[PDB]
């Protein structure tokens, strides 16, 4: 019930006291109040949305999990065996394509792929709490032609 | 005590998971090889950052190997037939989740690699755009993997 | 038009042959041969279910996946011109991938709910292990389906508040108000999947 | 042979690794003679604790081998690569 | 239907934004005003340059000149028309080959009559119309032999479909050539036409609306001019294409007519033509009907851009431009030769 | 800084593969004048060299998830702690010879017996590695350990908009903003996370 | 009978996946590559 | 006996070997010959 | 007693009413953005007049949603299977019959803006025929509210 | 001393006559608003006369809200089935009978609509045409009637 | 001894008469109507008379109407089967029978009144055209007819 | 003991797998041959390159070989059905999954070979491509190896 | 013991395999054919090299045919089925493979030779595309044998 | 499948055979390669039938 005690604020009184203070002091009071209510649901709606994008963290850090359970079990541990040389030469090369494939799929590609999950978080749910708005590339003088 | 036909279904979730994640990837890999020998042309020296959305099939088609071994091995003789549902839905879930993931990597993979030689400052953009193609994915991949433990 | 012809062709083979298959147990006074209990019956509630949560999960992520591209394609060519298109229209694939999410969320709570039954014989066994499977069938198509319509609609929107910013910045607001009520269509199948697995049991 | 110093410097890379975890395996199982308890059972498991520390040891020797292989493997690398 | 809004982005996704937003950049109402406060040609330069267009006559003569100007728009909307041409599937290329070929028609007239009078394939080459290109042989090294250029046409040109009105060299000798271009035409508007309902979706409804008009203008404006010349009232209906308002029933009465007002009293029956014989007072000092009809064409194919699930936004976009073009050479035009009370002949494109 | 590689970290929790990344870092920063004083008309490379000390902090952090997870190439980490049960009791409580019919059985080990319990020093007991049941154990934990840690780290992005209100003297868009809409967040997601704990 | 529990359930998941193999092969089939590049 | 299983088995062998052979033939009916080369001056 | 299988048909109605409401919203709210977004961009000052159609087709949406959520509270396990046809019934009746009033939704709607953007004295003529889409959207409710009820 | 399931087939007529009756009366709708749209831009006064179309086609959406409506009301559990075909034939008869006669309905005022522009004259030929479809749609209402009575 | 399903057959006859009689008429009036609103842009005067093929149209419909009324009226419980074969063959009879008539009615109007527009000595050949049409219509109620007293 | 016709799936397992691998490796060396033929006649130093993607496909077509003979060679009379499910689901895994495979193939062949005529730096990019296409047929075939000897 | 039908599966085999590959034959020649034809007209000195495509295509015919008579003479009423079922697999496979190795010969012989004809240098590259398709049908023949013999 | 053979090459045969008369033979060889293929199924027929 308080959830939706202080929805109100923030739907729509932001417009109604610019209001009140505009017409004071004398400002599109419609379109104000669309900006607030489109506002008001993606900050509402986007934390529950954001809430399932962070399930990302699980997701990925469980599929890796998968990788590497699996990539063990299926590569290496069938390479083991109960008789001695066979068992230690067959680990050589066995071992030398599972190290190929825990760099190709989880240290690159996987590494990788983690990389721009969790700067996707950065970027839409951390950002959009705070760091709004644009500005202008700072390009100042510089001797930069030095080569 | 166990329904005969009980493992069919188990077996063919195992399939699916992996064909239809393999034909997601490979038309994504399809459609962006395209954009990228036309694009690579005129500027060759993009060629390299082109290769992304392919990666990113690549990963979906991993997606699909995951769900497909995982159930590979939890296949059995005496299956219960609800396991087996389980199993079925999972590849299901995962193959169609990484078929549709597929089709958004490759579609925008190709906009996004003429897109992008003509204005990189779109670069950022286009991985976004799959980036959250490989997310949805990842859903697939999710619930194919919880449905094992249920 | 050689698949659509080959798609018209089963089609209507497919139901040709149902309606005379149908119509003949009829006119030959079959003992209800064709006995629609008996095909549910022995169908396992088990299928029913793991269909429905499967569709449930996939028919929204191809919902989504289908509008990412509709409006990935109409942003990535438009902004050659029109850069800034980046900065907001990106929120048209983050109601895309909400409409997914609606269905992900209900996928997992409808599989929470899946039991064996150590069942066999359906006489008298299961009475309500087959309203909840059908039960959870539906809540999963509802849903399913619901969020698979919303992400083509987000898409086609999206589309055009892209083709619109790059050539007015001040249309950008305004049509977000389109792509609400398409996901609010997602929530209304939400709503209606809740309700009919609110009051099932498995096992 | 050159094969390319690029090409033995992955070698020599790889036969780091092999050697380092390979020997790791073996002293893990030494030591504990354990979680992973992935020797290469058999399947008619009887109740014989000394089983395990026997295939223990038969796990160290086969790993010890395969780091051995990657001793030679590193060395003819390192040759290839200081002399390209 | 429902056939549109789904699959066409999946491959023209990329095409539809880039055109639209290449449209945005079309010169505006306000832009042309900047243009016409010039009197000068270097300063209609530098005010152009404030738009997409410019930095095109950079290192060429310092004199600027209207011919310079004039090339140099055609070039731009060229290459930019290549551009989508080359990125583009047979499914909507197809479409856009319809556009080349209309220019390719021009073309390959020209390249008849300078083969008839011993003219050089390489003398013709430089000045046919960009986009006809006509990168294939044996139409190359024809040895001014007719023979040789209609063999290679029916063979390796596109256009061979078209030249099946035309034939057996016969009638390249025969016909008028103007006769044989308009012939042409027609079997190409009648093909494209059709072609265009084939792809019976948001395109057919679209872009027929304009081919339609196109055909209606071709029957009216042929019929006026035609009174002064000499051609046989059944000779001239020949050319009357079919895709439009007129085929139906009207086209008789143009082809009876030898005035001017038996022309109007046809438009009288469609009022979305009666308007503009009205509106082309054609005194002397306003508007003609021709004047009336470019400025039509502009608005239906700026109501082009209100669907965006089509191809018709392509063929507008080609033809928009090209008023464009000659917007701005017209306004070169009354500098260089200082009509400043004529600058106002500019056809808006919104 | 911190809070990219420690997402990273939870999103490749590997303790193995933490170390292989943060010597490729290392092999970099060793080149580093050779490869700053060179050419390098290979973007790819240029790039992740730029990021050379992105990468090595990231390695950094997955080191420590993945020591806590005790996750290194599917190997746990032992360090003499295990004491979550107590296998000979397991025995006493009537199960005599149970690895006779075990050859076709696993057996789950039960709760509060007692003669089981005490936590594992430092992360997961490595005893939950080698189960069957890892796949409820500990996706459990991860789960509701995402779910925490999505909402407070949003909740500190909240937080930080109110320092931004400050500096641009807006009371107003703390007033109706971030008072209203923190009181929201906290009122769901935060109550829903103390209900974990 | 014509059809037993096992065939007709095993029918019913056999055409859902159909349906999915047929939707991908569809769109893969309907591919197509560039008839000529851009430039050089 | 097992007719539910003979039944199933010919029903869909035959029907899926059918319609490869149907495809396979409209296939080979439609085989685009170019229409071109020595065909537009047949033509 | 109460048969097996009868809350079957409720089920598929519940589910019927949502789906095909949703696909008539979904469809006249799509053509509906469209056209005005083409609209906006040559002159702005008729998008506030152009949203109406925008929640015509939401109405279908609610009006599958009042019908889906009425049946799916009534669904049980002891159907006496004559209760579960009435459900069938009411759920396709408004579900169907929303269908096609979208679809006229969509059709309407798209031509009304651009008829608008050419002439804005449209405006009420085209909100009066969206106005008969809405009452076809009615009728189906008001059957399928009427059979739930027998 | 009815047989079970007898129910199932008169449910299916209420809803069939109201679906396809919104079918029917929507594509109509659709076309018809579509041509008002594109004629009224060119001659808006016309706006007020040219709805009619669109009313003719609410007609046939009420022809099916009416036998839909009087189906429902007859609609028991104890129904002898005999009077179950009988009402299913009633809803079918109307609900497809005005499918017809919507489409004509729609397409007769989609041309007449923009020939009335251009020839004021049509506007009698127009209503009568209409007339015809209205009577058309009239017949299957008449058959409706007969049969869930008998 | 009166077989069940016996009054299945005999009320889709009733309803096959109408619906398929009101599709071809609608057919025929649509083709109709859109020539003949074409054709008045240049011939006002001849409008009225050109609404013979719709009012034709119609006649098929009625066709259907008399038909589908005789055998509703004819319906009742106890059938002997043998009656509502007969039924059903006389309903699709006539429907099917003016079905097709419907489309000749369409397609011969279409060209013969756009053609008067150019000849007026067309119209005594249309109208015998359509007569023939028209003759092929009574064809289907004759055999119908007698179908359903036999 | 053993259920009958248990060999039928075996059976449809080693030839789905190399017929559905000869599609693909079919395909990709159709497409790719077409790209050849166009290509090498202005670019003939490139002719023993651009074959790249037909031997890529050859793998494809070995790829189901392999399992194929696997299957067959792995059948008997007296088979559990258990093993039976196994094969298909192992042929079909390895066959449909290189079928994708062989699509990615032959358009990225295509494209690639022409592009590398273009642009011969595209020469690297085409393979690693074809290498990706290359790994998700590996896939497949590590699956079906896991299932058939399970 | 003999199941009845047995037999008809290994009939359907030996057809299969014959019909198949006859199809895939016959679109390799006539494809390939065609452009012999246009070859031809611009230059004939390169009809007696071009033929291979066809020689080739009647290869796999052959691979069919083989495969169909060693079928044929493994025929016999008093069938274990179990081989009745190899047999079909064995028919298909060399059928379906070798058909699917016959397109591919028609479309690369088509390209081959059009090519061949601006440049003599692709005849070498030709050939070898064509050893591959004719290493696909091989593989196909292969597995057959194995199944029919097993 | 031989009917097709023979007909598409017989339509570019015949009519490529007028614009180069040395195609005649190759025309034929390849109309012989179709012929074989029809004999193939005559082959099979007579042995399966007779078994």
């Amino acid at each position: 019930v308080v959830a939706m005690l202080c929805v109100p604020w923030m739907l729509l009184f932001k417009p109604l006291i610019l209001r009140h203070q505009y017409l004071r002091k004398k400002f599109d009071f419609g379109d104000t109040m669309v900006h607030q209510a489109i506002h008001t649901i993606e900050y509402c709606l986007g934390c529950i949305s954001n809430t399932a994008s962070y399930l990302r963290l699980w997701a990925l850090s469980l599929a890796h999990a998968q990788l590497s359970e699996v990539l063990w079990t299926m590569v290496i541990h069938i390479g083991l065996h109960v008789r001695s040389l066979a068992g230690g030469l067959g680990l050589f090369f066995i071992f030398a394509a599972f190290a190929t494939l825990t760099v190709a799929i989880l240290l690159i590609m996987e590494g990788l792929s983690a990389f721009l999950h969790a700067l996707r978080l950065h970027w839409v749910e951390f950002q959009n709490k705070f760091y709004t708005g644009t500005g202008f590339k700072f390009l100042p003088f510089s001797f930069e032609h030095i080569r | 005590n166990n329904p005969e036909y009980s493992s069919f279904f188990g077996v063919m979730g195992a399939s699916s998971a992996m064909v239809f994640s393999a034909m997601g990837a490979a038309y994504g890999t399809a459609k962006s090889g395209t954009g990228i020998a036309a694009m690579s042309v005129m500027r060759p020296e993009l060629i390299m950052k082109s290769i992304i959305p392919v990666v990113m099939a690549g990963i979906i088609a991993i997606y699909g190997l995951v769900v497909a071994v995982l159930i590979a091995n939890s296949l059995t003789d005496g299956i219960t037939l609800y396991r087996s549902f389980l199993q079925l839905g999972a590849g299901l879930s995962v193959g169609l989740s990484g078929l549709a993931a597929g089709f958004a990597i490759g579609i925008v993979g190709d906009a996004g690699v003429r897109g992008t030689a003509q204005q990189p400052r779109l670069f950022v953009g286009m991985i976004l755009i799959l980036i959250f193609a490989e997310v949805l994915g990842l859903y697939g991949l999710i619930v194919a993997l919880i449905l094992s433990t249920k | 038009t050689g698949l659509e012809l080959l798609y018209l062709g089963i089609f209507v083979a497919f139901w040709a042959c149902m309606i005379v298959v149908g119509i003949c147990y009829t006119i030959f006074d079959l003992g209800f041969r064709f006995d629609v209990a008996w095909f549910l019956t022995e169908t396992s509630p088990f299928m029913w279910s793991n269909l429905g949560i499967g569709l449930a999960i996939s028919l929204s992520v191809v919902g989504a996946a289908w509008g990412i591209y509709i409006t990935g394609s109409s942003i990535i060519g438009g902004g050659v011109k029109a850069p800034r298109i980046k900065t907001k229209n990106l929120v048209s694939i983050i109601f895309c991938e909400a409409v997914a999410i609606y269905g992900i969320i209900m996928a997992i709570v409808i599989s929470n709910m899946a039991e064996p039954f150590s069942a066999t014989d359906p006489k008298a066994i299961g009475h309500r292990n087959y309203h909840a499977g059908y039960s959870m069938f539906g809540a999963g198509l509802t849903v399913g389906l619901s969020n698979l319509f919303c992400g083509v609609c987000v898409g086609i929107v999206g589309s055009g508040a892209a083709l619109a910013d790059a050539q007015n910045p001040s249309l950008f607001v305004k049509i977000l108000i389109v792509e609400i009520f398409g996901s609010a269509i997602g929530l209304f199948g939400v709503i209606v999947a809740i309700l009919q697995t609110s009051r099932v049991k498995m096992g | 042979l050159c094969c390319g110093p690029k090409l033995a410097a992955c070698g020599i890379v790889l036969s780091a690794w092999g050697v380092i975890m390979l020997i790791m395996l073996g002293i893990f199982f030494n030591v504990h003679s354990l979680i992973e308890d992935v020797p290469f059972t058999e399947k008619d498991f009887e109740n014989g604790p000394q089983n395990i520390y026997n295939l223990y040891e038969q796990v160290s020797y086969n790993c010890f081998i395969a780091a051995g292989l990657y001793l030679l493997l590193g060395g003819f690398s390192f040759c290839q690569v200081r002399l390209n | 239907s429902f056939f549109p809004e789904l699959y066409f982005n999946v491959d023209n996704g990329y095409l539809e934004g880039l055109v639209r937003g290449l449209k945005a950049g079309v010169l505006s109402q306000a832009d042309y005003l900047n243009l016409v406060q010039c009197e000068t040609l270097e300063d209609l330069k530098l005010h152009l340059q404030s738009t997409d267009y410019g930095n095109f006559l950079a290192n060429e003569a310092s004199p600027l000149t209207v011919s310079v100007i004039d090339d140099k728009l055609k070039e731009k909307m060229v290459v930019e028309f290549r551009h989508m041409r080359n990125h583009a599937y047979e499914p909507l290329a197809s479409f856009l080959d319809f556009i080349t070929y209309s220019y390719m028609i021009d073309n390959v007239i020209l390249l008849i009559t300078g083969t008839l009078h011993q003219r050089s394939i390489a003398e013709l080459v430089p000045k046919c119309h960009p986009l006809g290109s006509f990168e294939q042989m044996e139409a190359v090294n024809i040895a001014q032999t007719p023979a040789e250029l209609y063999n290679a046409i029916l063979v390796d040109t596109p256009l061979a479909a078209f030249f099946q009105d035309c034939i057996s060299e016969q009638d390249l000798d025969e016909m008028n050539i103007e006769i044989i271009r308009n012939t042409l035409y027609k079997a190409y508007l009648e093909s494209f036409y059709k072609f265009c309902t084939l792809l019976g979706g948001t395109t057919a409804d679209a872009m027929c609306p304009i081919l339609e008009f196109e055909a209606d203008r071709r029957a009216f404006i042929i019929t006026i001019n035609s009174f002064g010349t000499e051609l046989s009232k059944e000779d001239r209906a020949k050319l009357f294409p079919h895709c439009g308002r007129l085929y139906p029933e009207g086209l008789a009465q143009l082809a009876r007519a030898d005035d001017y007002e038996q022309v109007k009293n046809v438009a009288d029956y469609y009022p979305e033509y009666k308007l503009l014989f009205e509106g082309a007072g054609s005194n002397p000092g306003d508007k003609t009907l021709e004047d009336r009809f470019f400025e039509h064409e502009v608005k239906l194919n700026k109501l082009a851009f209100l669907n965006q699930f089509h191809f018709g936004v392509f063929y507008a976009f080609v033809k928009l431009k090209e008023q464009e073009c000659r917007n701005i050479v017209w306004i070169a035009e009354c500098i260089a030769q200082r009509h400043r009370a004529k600058i106002d002949n500019y056809i808006p494109i919104f | 800084v911190i809070t990219f590689p420690f997402l990273f970290a939870v999103m490749f929790g590997d303790f193995g593969h933490g170390i292989l990344m943060t010597l490729f870092a290392v092999w970099m920063v060793l080149r580093e004048s050779r490869i700053l004083s060179q050419k390098n008309e290979n973007e790819m490379f240029s790039m992740v060299f730029s990021g050379r000390y992105i990468i090595l902090l990231m390695g950094l952090f997955s080191i420590y998830t993945g020591l806590i997870y005790n996750d290194c190439f599917s190997k746990s980490l032992n360090i003499f702690g295990s004491s979550w049960s107590v296998r000979p009791m397991f025995t006493i409580g009537n199960w005599t010879e149970e690895t006779l019919l075990g050859s076709s059985v696993l057996q789950l080990n039960p709760a509060i017996p007692g003669v089981f319990g005490g936590p594992y020093p430092f992360g997961i007991d490595p005893i939950w590695n080698i189960a069957t049941n890892k796949l409820t154990f500990l996706n459990s934990f991860k789960m509701k350990m995402s779910v925490i840690l999505g909402i407070i780290h949003m909740l500190f992005g909240v937080s930080l908009s109110l320092f931004n209100h400050i500096y641009f003297k807006k009371p107003l868009n703390i007033y109706f903003g971030f008072i209203p809409e923190i009181i929201f967040m906290s009122s769901l997601f935060g109550y829903l996370v103390i209900l974990i704990f | 009978g014509f059809f037993s529990p096992g065939i007709w359930m095993g029918l019913l998941t056999t055409l859902f996946m159909l349906f999915i193999f047929t939707y991908g092969l569809h769109m893969i089939l309907s591919l197509k590559t560039m008839d000529r590049f851009d430039d050089r | 006996l097992e007719y539910s299983v003979v039944f199933n088995l010919v029903l869909w062998i035959m029907t899926g070997l059918a319609l490869a052979v149907i495809i396979t033939s409209y296939n080979i009916w439609n085989m685009d010959p170019g229409y071109d080369s020595i065909i537009y001056r047949m033509t």
